[PDB]
C-alpha cells in the first residue's frame, strides 16, 4: 500500500501508471531478453478446458495438476507437490510483473533524471 | 388434562 | 434415430481411466450397483415395450404440398390464387423459422459440449446462425402481427430499390 | 436542557411531551369527561347488542357506513370546481400523460433516426 | 455419463413426492414431518453421487427435457444446468434442509399445522432447486417468484401478527422491486440475443453491455438485501425460527449472488457493473455489522450477520472472483444456519425470550449449543482452518491482492472487524456473565433431535471447507506471494474487533451511566433508513392514490369532463325546449319567423 | 380483564407511570442486575426528593421537565416482554384463537365426537339465554338518566343473576388455544 | 409448566418476602400493601414490576395500580394466563 | 385501587371463567368412529424402511431412467454433455496420445 | 337518511347537527376545509396511525384499534397498523434525515474518492501466451493479430 | 359452428320447460355438454382458419374465448342459484333465459365472419346484461350503473357502425377474410385519422380504457354475481378481439395514432392498481385491477408486434379466469356478511380455511406469479414494448410491483388478522362454493401445460 502512498502523496510522474504500463519499451537497458516460452501448447490447453485466465505461462504445471487430480481421486491429497509447483510457477511470474513494476519505477526516475540534466 | 380444542367445522 | 448431417455432433472423445492410486474408486461401484439396481429393469421394460409395439407396427407419413404459384404471380384482387399463395408463404415462414431453431439448437449444444474453450471452438455455428439470423431478419422482420406475403413482397421491393439506388 | 424533540407529520409529537398536558383547566376536565360520557354510551350500546344471545348477523356500525359513503358517494355532490382543484386536477391528469409523450417520442424518434443512417445494431433481433 | 442425468433429476424428483402424498392421508397423520425429512435425507444422499461423478472426471450436463412451446423463433424448453455450481449446491441445500427440519420437529412440536409448516418449507426448497438447476431466464424466474412467494408464506405463518403481515408484505415489496431488473434483463435478451438459454446468451453476448446486467444487479440486490433493499432481511425474523434459519439465513438471500455467479461470464465484459457491485457490496457489509453490533435481539444479529456476509459475497463478484463467492456461499450456508438453529434452542429454552439482555450465563446451562455457538462464531470470523477460513480469508487476500476501489476495501476490513464484534456480543451477552433470564428455569436441551441437527452442522461447519476446497478442482490462479501484513490483514482485523468488542462489554459492568450517542442511536435504529424509508415514500404514495386517482380525477374530473357535463347540456336544452307554457300565440310566432327564415336561407 | 379508563389520568398516576416507563428503559440500559439496582435505588431517591412538593404547579413543572428528560434518555430499543405489545410474541396465537359461535355450526358427526362437552355447553347456552333478561333490567336500572357516564359495569346485586354482560368475558379464547 | 393456582400465589409470597421493606412474619395473602403493610405507592409500582419481571407478563397500568393487594396479584395472574385450578 | 362493585364484578367473572375454563375439559371417552390395511406385526424394524427406499427413490429413478430412454432418442440435443478434458493421455475410441513437451526445467 | 354524510357546515345549527351525527362533541368537530374536494361534512380528525392508540384498552374491534360508533379517520385504510405509522420516534425527523441523507452522500461521495484512487498492488500486466490469447479469446483465425511479445525479466 | 349454437338455443326451450327443481340442474348440465363440444374448436390448422360456413369462421383467437364463454355460463348458474333461491320460478327462467341469450350473443359474436354482423351482436349483448345488471341488482345505484354502461358502450359504438358502412360502400365487402386479404394501407389524412378514430374507440370503451373506464367500476360494483363474471370474464374481451381484427384495416395511421391511447394506458395502469391499493370496496378493488390488465392488454393490441397479439390473448383469457374467480370469492364473503366493506369482514382464514387457499391461489394469479398463463402474457406484452420503447420498462415493472402489493393487501385484510368478534353468521362453505372456486382454478393452473392454445393465431 505504500506504492500507492508514493504514486498519490508523492510526484506521480516518479511512480508507475498500473493501467499505462509499460510505458517504456522492452528494448531501452535491457540488452538482450529472451521471449517467454511457454511449455503448454495451445491445442492442449484447449484440449484440458483451461479457464482463459489459468491459460498463463504458467500452464503447464496446472495441466499436470488437473491429470493429478483426476488421477488419484478418490484420494484428494495426493496432489500436494504438483499444487506446489504449480503455485511456485506463479509465485515466479507475480515476482517478474514486480520486477517489471520496479523497472518502470526506476526507468521514469532516469527520464525525469534527464529533464534536470537539461536544467 | 386434555382441552376441548375450538376450531371451525372441517367436514364440509 | 435424428439424422446426424441434420444435427451435427463432433466425434467423442473420452480419455481412458487411468488409475494412479490403490484406494478404491467410488464412482465405479455406485455406478455398477446403478446398473444392476436401474439399468437392468429399465432395460428390460423397454425390452417388453418394444417387443408389444413390433407386434402391431403401423406407420404415419409426412405430408407433402406441391408448390404453388406465388403472390407475385398472382393478379389484384384474385382471392383464390391469392389465398393458395399466401397460405404457401406461411407454411415457409413457419418451415424458416424452424430452420433457425436447428442452427440455434446447434449453437447451444455447441456452448455446452465445447466447454471453457466455447468462444473459439463454438465459431463456426455462431457465423452459421450469424447469416441465418440476418436472413431471417431481413426477411421477415417488421412485417408486424398482421404478416402476409403483400407486405413481405414491399419490403424486399423496397429493399431492392435501395440496392439499385446504391448501384447509382 | 436535553435537545428537544421537532415533531413532524409523520412523527407526532408525544403526550408526555405534550405543551398542553400540563396546562389543564377545568373546562378541559369538563369535556374530557364528555367525550368519556360519549364512549361508554356507544359501547354500552355495542356491548348490549354484541352480548345478545339472540343476535345473529353483523352489527351495523352506522360509522362504517358513514365512512364508506363519504369516502365514494359524497365526493363529487360535494365538489366545487375551484382554483386549487382545477390546477390540481390540470396538473396530476394530463401533466403526467404528456411528460410521457414527450419521453417516450423522443426515443421513439432517435431510434428510428439510428435505424434510418442504419447505425443500430440488430444483429440477432429476429424475435420482435 | 449415463448414470448423472437419471440421479440428477431424481433428486429433485424426488422431493416432489411428499408434496404429492399432502393429499393423502399422511398429511393428516403425525408421520408427515417424518416423512419428509426422511425424504430430504436421501435426497441428499442421492445427490452426494453426482458430486463425485463431477469430482472425479468433471460430468456437467444440461437436460433440456420437455419442450414447454416454441415462440416462433425463440424455443422455451425445461432445461436443467447440472453444472459445479449446482451439483454442488443441491448437496449443501439438502444437507441444511435436512438439518433444519430435524431441528424444526423439536421447535415446532406444538404447532398445530406442524405438516403444513414441513410441506411448506418441502415447496421452498422445490423452488430453490428449479433457481439453481435452470437454464433458461424463464425457469430461473418460476424459481425466483416461487421462492418469494414461499417466504411470504412462512414469514407471515401467525396470520393474526398485523408486524408478521407486514413483514411478509414489505418482503415481497423490496424482492418485486428487484424483480423489475430480472424482468429488464429478461426482456433485453429475447430482443438482443433471441434466447433465454444461459448458453446462447453466452455465446452470442461476447461483450455484454450496461443495461441487462444492472438489471441483474438490481434483482440480486433485491434478493440478498443489499443496500437500499437490505430492511427486508431483518424484518423477516419475524417468521418462525426455523424458516428464518433455512431461507432468510443460509439458501434463499444467496439467489441473488447466485443469480450473479451464474452470469459471471457477462459480468467480467462490463467493468462498471463490476464496480456498482462491489460498492454495493462494501455498502451492505458496513451498514449491516454496524447496525447489528447495536442490537439487542438474537435472531436481528444473525440476520444482520447474513446480510453482511452477503455483501461480503457481492463484493468478491466485484472483485471479480465469482467461484470463491459461491465457495462462501456454501460455507455460510453451514455455519450461518448453525448459528440461527443455536438461537432458536436458547429462544426455545427462555419460552419465546430472544433479547440478548434477559438472556445470561447460559454457558453452562446448555453446554452443547454454547459449544455449536461457539464454533460458528469462530467460523464466521475466520478462524483458521475452519470453514470460514477457506472462504473468508480467501476472500480478503483476494480483494487486497487487485485493483479496488479503496474505500470498499476500507469498509471490508472494517466489517470483518465489525463481524468480530458482534460475534463477541452475543457470546457475552447471552451464554457469559449471570442469568438474568425469569426464575423459572426450563433449559433442557436433551432433545435427540435438536442434539443431532446441531451435530451436523457442526461436523460440516469444522471440516466441510477442508474437503470441499480439496476436491473442487482450481477456477482461480492463487494469489501466492503478498505481504505478510497482507497475508495477516484478516486475522489482525478480527482479533483487534475481538479486543474492542471484549473491552467495551466488559465497560458494560462498571457502575456508569451516560446517556446514549448520536452513533448509538444511529446503529440501533438501524440508520434510520426504516423510520423515514418506510413512512415518506409509503404515506406519499397511499395519500396519492387516494387524493388524487381515485377522488380528483376518477370521481370527479374525469366524470365532470365526459358524463356530468354532457348530461348537464342536455338537461338544460330539454328545459329550453319543454318550456311548458303552451301558447298558440307564442308558438305561431315562431312559425312566421321559420317561414321568412326559410324563404331567405333556401331561396 | 382491563378496567375501564378514567377520563383523565390524576398526577399521581401520570408520576407513577413516568417511574415505571424510567425504570424499565434504565433497566434496558443498565443490563447487569447490579448496576441496574444501584441506578434504581438513584431513581428511587430522585423521586423522593420532590415527593412533597406542596406547590403543585412546581410539581407539574417538574413532571414536564422528567418526561423532557426521559424522551432524550429513552433505550432506541426498550426491552419488551415477549407477549406484550410491540413483543416478538404479540398475538402471536391470534389466528388459533377460534369464537365460541363456530361449535355451532359443526356437523352432527362433529359433534358426537365429543358428546359431553357439547351437552355442558347447551348448559351454558341454557344459563346465557335465561340470564340475558334480568342483565338488560339491571342495567337500565343502574344506568343514570343521561346514560352511562362510565364503562364500568355493575356487579351482580343479587344472588341468582349473572354479572351483567357476563358472556364474551367469560367465553374468551383461551390466551394459548393450539 | 402447568402454573397451578397454588404456584402462582407460593411464588408471589416469595418475591414479596424476598422483599426487605416487607417483614416477613406480618406477610399474608390479605396484606393490602398500602394499609396493612407501610408501603407507599412507588413501592406498589415496584412490587408490580417484581411481580411482572417474576412470570415474565406484563401488567398494564391501569390494571397495575388498582391491585393493593398479593391475593389480587395471584388472581390477576390466573385470570391472564387462564389458570382454572 | 378496586371499587367495591369492581371487586365484587371480577370475583363474579372469575368464578364464571374458571367453570368455563374447566368445562373445557375433556373427558376420558372422546368417542373415534372406527383396518384397510391387514398388516397387524409390517416388520417396523425394515419393512417401513424399505417400502419407502422402493417407493420413494427405486420406482422415481426407474421412471427417469425410461424417460431418459424416450427423451435422448427421440429428440436430438436433449441431453449435451461437456466435453471430457483430456490430458496427454490415452483415448478410448482411437487409441491416441500425446506429452506436454516435458522441456519445463524440473527444479523448483 | 340523516345519518349518510352530507355537505359542508355553515350555519353553526348545521356544525352541531354534523357533530351530533359523527358522535362527536360540538367543539371537538372540525369539518375539512370547503374547498370543494369532496370532503364535505366528514371530520377532519387528528392524523395519527392506528399504532399510536393504546394497545392496552379494550378496543371494539382489536386489530384496527377502533370502536364501534367512533367517527373513522379518512384516511384510516392508510393508517391502519400494517401502513404507515406516524408513532413519536426516539429522535427527532429532521435529525433523521439529516443522518441518513449525509450517510448516503457521504457513501457515495467516498467511493467515488475511491476510484479516483484505487487500490492496487506493485505488480506490472498479467502477460498470456499466443499473443495474449487471440485466438482463444474469439479473434479472427484468418486474420494474422498483430503480433504480442511478452521477454522474460 | 351450429354444433354449439343450436344446443345452446335449445337450453332456452329446456330451461322454460323444465320443472322448477330442475331448473338449475338442467341448466347446469347441458351448458357444460355444450362446453365439452365447444373444446373441439381448439384444433386449429396453422395456416388458416377454420371456415365452417360464410357466416362463421373460428381461428386461434375467437377458439379459446368461445370455450371461456361456454365455460362461464355453468359457473355463472353455479353462482347465481344461491341469492335466486328466494325468486319466483317465472323470475329465475328469466334470468336463466338472460344468461343463455349472452351466451349465444357472444359465440355468435366470436365466429362471426362479417364485421356488420359481428357489430350487430357485439352490441346486442348490451341488452341482457342492462336487464341482469338493472333488475337483479341489489342497490339503488344499480340503474345509474346501467345507464353508464349503456350509454358509453352505445357512444362509442354508433361511429363505428358508421364506419363500418362507409368501408362496406367503399371496399365493397365487411367479411374478415376479403379485408384482410386485401388490406390496402390508409393515408393520413384528416378523414382516416377520424375512421381510425371511430373504428378504435367502441373497443377502446368496452375494454376500459383510463378516461373511458368509469362505466366499469360502477356496472361491476353494482351487478349481480353472474353480470360481474360475463363483465370481467368475456364482455371486456370483444373490445380486444375486435381491436385485433379491426387493426387490419388501419395500417399505417396506426403507428402515428397509437401514441395517445398508448400513453394513456400505460400511466392509467399505474394509476388503476394504485387505486386499488385505497380502495375500500372488495369488487370495486377486483374492478380495477380488471381495468389496469386490460390496459396492458390495450398496449399490446397497439404496438401490434406478433408477441405483443400473443400475449394479449393470453392475457384476455387468464384475467378472465381470474377476474371471475375473484367476483365469486368476494361473493361468498358478501352473502356471508352482506355487505362490501373489505375491513368489516377480517381473519376470514379461521373461519373458512379452504375459502383461504382458493384467495391465496386468485391473488397469485392476480399478481402473475409464473409459470401462469397471466405471467406469460404480460411478460410477453412487457418484452414486445421493450422492444417498442426500453422506457417502458419502469412503468410495467412498477405496475407489478402495485398489483403484487394491492393482491396481497386484499388476501391479508380480508383472510388474515383477528376475526371479526361481532360477526356470527360465518358458515362453513357450501360444496357449491369450492366447486365453484376449484372450476375457476383448475382449468387456469392446467392450461400453462399446453400454453399454445390460448397463445393466439401468431403463434
Amino acid at each position: 500500500g505504500a506504492h500507492l502512498a508514493r504514486r498519490y502523496l508523492g510526484d506521480a510522474s516518479k511512480e508507475p501508471d498500473p493501467l499505462r504500463m509499460p510505458t517504456f519499451p522492452p528494448d531501452y537497458g535491457f540488452p538482450e531478453r529472451k521471449e517467454r516460452e511457454m511449455v503448454a501448447t495451445q491445442q492442449e490447453m484447449n484440449d484440458a478446458q483451461l479457464m482463459l485466465q489459468q491459460r498463463d505461462y504458467c500452464a503447464h504445471y496446472l495441466i499436470q495438476l488437473l491429470k493429478c487430480k483426476r488421477d488419484s481421486f478418490p484420494n484428494f491429497l495426493a496432489c500436494k507437490h504438483e499444487q506446489h509447483d504449480w503455485d511456485y510457477c506463479e509465485h515466479l511470474d507475480y515476482v517478474k510483473r514486480m520486477k517489471e513494476f520496479e523497472r518502470e519505477r526506476r526507468l521514469l526516475q532516469r527520464k525525469k533524471r534527464r529533464e534536470q540534466r537539461e536544467a | 388434562k386434555r382441552l376441548f380444542i375450538i376450531k371451525p367445522s372441517g367436514f364440509y | 434415430s435424428w439424422d446426424k448431417d441434420v444435427y451435427p455432433e463432433p466425434p467423442r472423445r473420452t480419455p481412458a481411466p487411468a488409475p494412479q492410486t490403490s484406494l478404491p474408486n467410488p464412482v465405479t461401484y455406485l455406478t455398477k450397483i446403478f446398473d444392476l439396481l436401474v439399468d437392468r429393469p429399465v432395460t428390460l421394460a423397454r425390452e417388453f415395450i418394444e417387443q408389444q409395439h413390433a407386434k402391431n407396427r403401423y406407420y404415419y407419413y409426412h405430408r407433402e404440398f406441391r408448390r404453388v404459384p406465388d403472390i407475385t404471380e398472382c393478379e389484384e384482387k384474385d382471392i383464390l390464387c391469392m389465398f393458395e399463395a399466401e397460405m404457401q408463404w406461411r407454411r415457409d415462414y413457419k418451415v424458416d423459422q424452424e430452420i433457425v431453431n436447428i442452427i440455434q439448437e446447434r449453437l447451444k449444444a455447441c456452448q455446452q459440449r465445447e466447454g471453457e474453450s466455447y468462444r473459439q471452438n463454438c465459431a463456426k455455428e455462431l457465423e452459421q446462425f450469424t447469416q441465418v439470423s440476418k436472413a431471417f431478419q431481413d426477411r421477415y422482420s417488421d412485417l408486424g402481427a398482421h404478416y402476409s406475403a403483400r407486405k413481405c413482397l414491399a419490403k424486399q421491393k423496397q429493399r431492392m430499390l435501395a440496392e439499385r439506388k446504391a448501384a447509382k | 436542557s436535553f435537545p428537544k424533540y421537532k415533531p413532524s407529520r409523520l412523527a407526532t409529537l408525544p403526550a408526555t411531551l405534550d405543551p398542553a398536558e400540563y396546562d389543564i383547566s377545568p373546562e378541559t376536565r369538563k369535556a374530557q369527561a364528555e367525550r368519556l360520557a360519549i364512549r361508554s354510551r356507544l359501547k354500552r350500546e355495542y356491548l348490549l347488542q354484541y352480548n345478545d344471545p339472540n343476535r345473529l348477523g353483523v352489527i351495523e356500525d352506522p360509522a362504517l357506513i358513514r365512512w364508506t359513503y363519504a369516502r365514494s358517494a359524497n365526493i363529487y355532490p360535494n365538489f366545487r370546481p375551484t382554483p386549487k382543484t382545477s390546477l390540481l386536477g390540470a396538473l396530476f391528469g394530463i401533466g403526467p400523460l404528456f411528460f410521457w409523450y414527450y419521453v417516450f417520442k423522443t426515443d421513439r424518434d432517435k431510434k428510428e433516426k439510428l435505424i434510418q443512417e442504419g447505425k443500430l445494431d440488430q444483429t440477432f433481433n429476429i424475435s420482435y | 455419463m449415463n448414470p448423472f442425468a437419471s440421479l440428477t433429476l431424481t433428486t429433485l424428483i424426488i422431493l416432489t413426492i411428499p408434496i404429492m402424498m399432502s393429499n393423502s392421508n399422511i398429511y393428516k397423520t403425525n408421520l408427515y414431518p417424518n416423512y419428509v425429512k426422511t425424504t430430504v435425507s436421501y435426497a441428499f444422499t442421492l445427490s452426494l453421487v453426482p458430486l463425485l461423478m463431477f469430482m472425479h472426471t468433471g460430468q456437467e450436463m444440461i437436460i433440456s427435457n420437455w419442450h414447454w412451446m416454441t415462440l416462433q423463433t425463440v424455443e422455451l424448453s425445461l432445461s436443467f444446468k447440472m453444472d459445479y455450481f449446482s451439483v454442488m449446491f443441491i448437496p449443501v441445500a439438502l444437507f441444511v434442509t435436512w438439518s433444519i427440519m430435524e431441528f424444526s420437529m423439536w421447535y415446532m412440536h406444538s404447532d398445530p399445522f406442524i405438516n403444513r409448516f414441513f410441506k411448506y418449507l418441502v415447496l421452498f426448497l422445490i423452488t430453490m432447486m428449479i433457481l439453481v438447476t435452470a437454464n433458461n431466464l424463464f425457469q430461473l424466474f418460476i424459481g425466483w417468484e416461487g421462492v418469494g412467494i414461499m417466504s411470504f408464506l412462512l414469514i407471515g405463518w401467525w396470520h393474526g401478527r398485523t408486524d408478521a403481515n407486514t413483514a411478509a408484505l414489505q418482503a415481497i415489496l423490496y424482492n418485486r422491486i428487484g424483480d423489475i431488473g430480472f424482468v429488464l434483463s429478461m426482456a433485453w435478451f429475447l430482443t438482443h440475443s433471441n434466447a433465454w438459454d444461459l448458453q446462447q446468451i453466452f455465446m452470442l453476448n461476447n461483450e455484454c453491455p450496461n443495461m441487462p446486467l444492472i438489471g441483474l444487479l438490481l434483482a440480486a440486490a433485491g434478493k440478498s438485501a443489499q443496500f437500499g433493499l437490505h430492511p427486508w432481511l431483518p424484518s423477516a425474523m419475524e417468521g418462525p425460527t426455523p424458516v428464518s434459519a433455512l431461507l432468510h439465513s443460509s439458501t434463499m438471500v444467496v439467489a441473488g449472488v447466485f443469480l450473479l455467479i451464474r452470469f459471471y461470464p457477462l459480468m467480467e465484459t462490463n467493468k462498471l457493473v463490476q464496480t456498482m457491485t462491489l460498492c454495493l457490496g462494501a455498502i451492505t457489509t458496513l451498514f449491516t455489522a454496524l447496525c447489528a453490533i447495536t442490537q439487542n435481539d438474537i435472531k436481528k444479529i444473525v440476520a444482520f450477520s447474513t446480510s453482511s456476509q452477503l455483501g461480503l459475497m457481492m463484493v468478491t463478484i466485484g472483485i471479480n472472483q465469482p467461484h470463491l463467492a459461491f465457495l462462501h456461499i456454501c460455507m455460510h450456508a453451514f455455519f450461518k444456519a448453525m448459528l440461527f438453529m443455536c438461537s432458536g434452542s436458547i429462544i426455545h429454552s427462555l419460552n419465546d425470550e430472544q433479547d440478548i439482555r434477559k438472556m445470561g450465563g447460559l454457558y453452562k446451562a446448555m453446554p452443547f449449543t454454547t459449544t455449536a455457538l461457539i464454533i460458528g462464531s469462530l467460523a464466521l470470523t475466520g478462524m483458521p482452518y475452519l470453514t470460514g477460513f477457506y472462504s473468508k480469508d480467501l476472500i480478503i487476500e483476494a480483494v487486497n491482492m487487485s485493483y479496488t476501489n479503496a474505500w470498499a476495501l476500507l469498509m471490508t476490513l472494517i466489517a470483518t472487524s465489525l463481524t468480530a464484534a458482534y460475534s463477541t456480543r452475543i457470546i457475552f451477552f447471552a451464554f457469559l456473565g449471570k442469568p438474568r433470564f425469569p426464575p423459572l428455569v426450563l433449559i433442557n436441551e436433551n432433545n435427540p433431535l435438536l442434539i443431532n441437527s446441531i451435530k451436523r452442522l457442526l461436523i460440516g461447519s469444522i471440516f466441510a471447507g477442508f474437503i470441499i476446497s480439496n476436491n473442487i478442482p482450481p477456477m482461480t490462479v492463487p494469489n501466492t506471494t503478498m505481504p505478510l501484513y497482507m497475508k495477516m490483514t484478516a486475522l489482525i482485523v478480527t482479533i483487534m474487533g475481538f479486543m474492542l468488542a471484549l473491552e467495551l462489554n466488559n465497560t458494560t459492568y462498571y457502575l456508569k451511566f451516560k446517556y446514549p450517542s448520536q452513533t448509538y442511536k444511529f446503529s440501533n435504529m438501524l440508520g434510520y433508513y426504516p423510520s423515514i424509508m418506510h413512512r415518506l415514500p409509503t404515506y406519499h404514495n397511499l395519500s396519492m392514490s387516494q387524493k388524487s386517482a381515485s377522488s380528483l380525477l376518477d370521481l370527479i374530473w374525469l366524470e365532470t369532463i365526459l358524463p356530468k357535463t354532457t348530461s348537464f347540456i342536455q338537461m338544460k336544452m330539454s328545459i329550453m325546449v319543454s318550456n311548458q307554457k303552451g301558447l298558440i300565440k307564442l308558438y305561431f310566432l315562431s312559425f312566421l319567423i321559420t317561414i321568412m327564415i326559410s324563404m331567405t336561407l333556401f331561396n | 380483564a382491563f378496567s375501564a379508563p378514567a377520563a383523565y389520568l390524576t398526577h399521581q398516576q401520570k408520576v407513577l407511570r413516568l417511574y415505571k416507563r424510567a425504570l424499565r428503559h434504565l433497566e434496558s440500559w443498565c443490563v447487569h442486575r447490579d448496576k441496574y439496582r444501584y441506578f434504581a435505588c438513584l431513581m428511587r431517591a430522585r423521586f423522593d426528593e420532590h415527593k412533597n412538593e406542596k406547590d403543585m404547579v412546581k410539581a407539574t413543572q417538574l413532571l414536564r421537565q422528567a418526561e423532557e428528560e426521559f424522551w432524550y434518555g429513552q433505550h432506541p430499543q426498550p426491552y419488551i416482554f415477549p407477549e406484550s405489545p410491540g413483543g416478538t410474541s404479540y398475538e402471536r396465537y391470534e389466528c388459533y384463537k377460534v369464537p365460541e359461535w363456530c361449535l355451532d355450526d359443526w356437523h352432527p358427526s362433529e359433534k358426537a365426537m365429543y358428546p359431553d362437552y357439547f351437552a355442558k355447553r347447551e348448559q351454558w347456552k341454557r344459563l346465557r339465554r335465561e340470564s340475558w333478561e334480568r342483565e338488560v333490567k339491571q342495567l337500565q336500572e343502574e344506568t343514570p338518566p343521561g346514560g352511562p357516564r362510565t364503562e364500568a359495569l355493575p356487579p351482580a346485586r343479587k344472588e341468582g343473576d349473572l354479572p351483567p354482560l357476563w358472556w364474551h368475558i367469560v367465553t374468551r379464547p383461551r390466551e394459548r388455544p393450539m | 409448566p402447568p402454573l397451578t393456582l397454588e404456584a402462582i400465589k407460593d411464588r408471589v409470597l416469595y418475591v414479596l418476602k424476598l422483599y426487605d421493606k416487607i417483614d416477613p412474619e406480618k406477610l399474608s395473602v390479605n396484606s393490602h400493601f398500602m394499609k396493612d403493610l407501610g408501603l407507599d405507592s412507588l413501592d406498589q409500582v415496584e412490587i408490580i414490576m417484581a411481580m411482572e419481571d417474576e412470570f415474565g407478563f406484563e401488567i398494564p397500568d391501569i390494571d397495575a395500580e388498582k391491585l393493593m393487594c398479593p391475593q389480587e396479584i395471584v388472581d390477576y395472574i390466573a385470570d391472564k394466563k387462564d389458570v382454572y385450578e | 385501587g378496586y371499587t367495591p362493585d369492581e371487586k365484587l364484578r371480577l370475583q363474579q367473572l372469575r368464578e364464571l371463567r374458571r367453570r368455563w375454563l374447566k368445562d373445557q375439559e375433556l373427558s376420558p371417552r372422546e368417542p373415534v368412529l372406527p383396518l384397510q390395511d391387514g398388516a397387524p406385526w409390517v416388520i417396523y424394524k425394515t419393512y417401513r424402511h424399505s417400502i419407502f427406499a422402493v417407493t420413494h427413490v427405486l420406482i422415481p429413478v426407474w421412471i427417469i431412467h425410461y424417460y431418459l430412454k424416450y427423451h435422448v432418442t427421440a429428440k436430438p440435443y436433449t441431453v449435451v454433455e461437456r466435453k471430457p478434458r483430456i490430458f496427454p493421455g490415452d483415448t478410448i475410441l482411437e487409441t491416441g496420445e500425446v506429452i506436454p513437451l516435458m522441456k519445463e526445467f524440473p527444479d523448483q | 337518511k340523516d345519518m349518510f354524510p352530507g355537505p359542508y357546515p355553515k350555519t353553526p345549527e348545521e356544525r352541531a347537527a354534523a357533530a351530533k351525527k359523527y358522535n362527536m362533541r360540538v367543539e371537538d368537530y372540525e369539518p375539512y376545509p370547503d374547498d370543494g374536494m369532496g370532503y364535505g361534512d366528514y371530520p377532519k380528525l387528528p392524523d395519527r396511525s392506528q399504532q399510536e392508540r393504546d394497545p392496552w384498552y379494550d378496543w371494539d374491534h382489536p386489530d384496527l384499534r377502533l370502536n364501534w360508533g367512533e367517527p373513522i379517520h379518512w384516511d384510516l385504510d392508510m393508517y391502519i397498523r400494517n401502513r404507515v405509522d406516524t408513532s413519536p420516534t426516539p429522535v427527532s425527523w429532521n435529525t433523521m434525515c439529516k443522518h441518513l441523507f449525509g450517510f448516503v452522500a457521504f457513501m457515495l461521495f467516498m467511493f467515488w474518492v475511491g476510484e479516483i484512487y484505487p487500490s492496487y498492488q506493485p505488480v506490472g500486466p498479467k502477460q498470456y501466451p499466443y499473443n495474449d490469447l487471440y485466438l482463444e479469446r474469439g479473434g479472427d483465425p484468418t486474420k494474422e493479430p498483430e503480433p504480442v511479445v511478452h521477454y522474460e525479466i | 359452428m351450429l354444433k354449439i349454437i343450436i344446443p345452446t338455443t335449445m337450453l332456452l326451450p329446456m330451461t322454460w320447460m323444465s320443472k322448477h327443481n330442475m331448473i338449475w340442474i338442467n341448466a347446469t348440465v347441458h351448458s357444460l355438454l355444450i362446453s365439452l363440444i365447444s373444446l373441439s374448436l381448439l384444433n386449429q390448422l396453422g395456416e388458416n382458419s377454420l371456415n365452417f360456413s360464410l357466416t362463421f369462421f373460428s381461428d386461434s383467437l375467437s377458439a379459446p374465448l368461445l370455450v371461456l364463454t361456454t365455460w362461464l355460463l355453468p359457473l355463472m348458474l353455479m353462482a347465481s342459484q344461491s341469492h335466486l333461491s328466494k325468486e319466483t320460478t317465472t323470475r329465475k327462467k328469466l334470468y336463466i333465459t338472460m344468461l343463455i341469450l349472452l351466451q349465444l350473443f357472444l359465440i355468435m359474436t366470436f365466429t362471426a365472419t362479417e364485421l356488420i354482423l359481428f357489430y350487430i351482436l357485439f352490441e346486442a349483448t348490451l341488452v341482457p346484461t342492462l336487464i341482469i345488471i338493472t333488475r337483479w341488482g341489489n342497490q339503488t345505484e344499480r340503474l345509474n350503473a346501467g345507464l353508464y354502461f349503456l350509454f358509453y358502450t352505445l357512444a362509442g359504438s354508433l361511429p363505428l357502425l358508421v364506419a363500418l358502412v362507409y368501408i362496406q360502400n367503399t371496399t365493397g365487402s365487411l367479411n374478415f377474410l376479403i379485408i384482410h386479404y386485401w388490406s390496402h394501407p390508409l393515408s393520413n389524412s384528416w378523414s382516416n385519422i377520424f375512421m381510425w378514430l371511430a373504428c378504435i374507440m367502441a373497443f377502446m370503451v368496452k375494454m376500459p380504457l383510463y378516461g373511458l373506464h368509469l362505466w366499469l367500476p360502477k356496472a361491476h360494483v353494482e351487478a349481480p354475481i353472474a353480470g360481474s363474471m360475463v363483465l370481467a370474464a368475456v364482455l371486456l374481451k370483444l373490445g380486444g378481439y375486435g381491436m385485433m381484427r379491426i387493426t387490419t384495416i388501419l395500417n399505417p395511421l396506426t403507428n402515428y395514432m397509437a401514441y395517445p391511447f398508448l400513453m394513456l394506458s400505460m400511466w392509467g395502469m399505474i394509476m388503476t392498481s394504485s387505486i386499488c391499493l385505497r380502495q375500500t370496496d372488495l369488487k370495486s378493488l377486483i374492478a380495477y385491477s380488471s381495468v389496469s390488465h386490460m390496459a396492458l392488454v390495450i398496449v399490446a393490441i397497439m404496438i401490434q408486434t406478433p408477441w405483443s397479439f400473443m400475449g394479449a390473448t393470453a392475457l384476455m383469457i387468464a384475467h378472465g379466469l381470474t377476474s371471475s374467480m375473484l367476483f365469486c370469492l368476494a361473493n361468498t364473503n358478501y352473502e356471508r356478511v352482506h355487505s362490501r366493506t373489505m375491513i368489516l369482514a377480517r381473519g376470514l382464514q379461521t373461519l373458512l380455511p379452504l375459502m383461504a387457499t382458493w384467495w391465496l391461489m386468485a391473488s397469485l394469479t392476480n399478481l402473475a406469479l409464473p409459470p401462469s398463463i397471466n405471467l406469460i402474457g404480460e411478460l410477453f406484452i412487457i418484452t414486445a414494448s421493450f422492444s417498442w420503447s426500453n422506457i417502458t420498462i419502469i412503468l410495467m415493472g412498477m405496475n407489478m410491483m402495485i398489483t403484487a402489493l394491492y393482491s396481497l393487501y386484499m388476501l391479508i385484510t380480508t383472510q388474515r388478522g383477528k376475526y371479526t368478534h361481532h360477526i356470527n353468521n360465518i358458515k362453513a362453505s357450501f360444496t357449491r362454493e369450492n366447486a365453484l372456486m376449484a372450476l375457476h382454478i383448475l382449468p387456469l393452473l392446467l392450461l400453462t401445460l399446453n400454453p399454445k392454445m390460448i397463445l393466439g393465431p401468431l403463434y
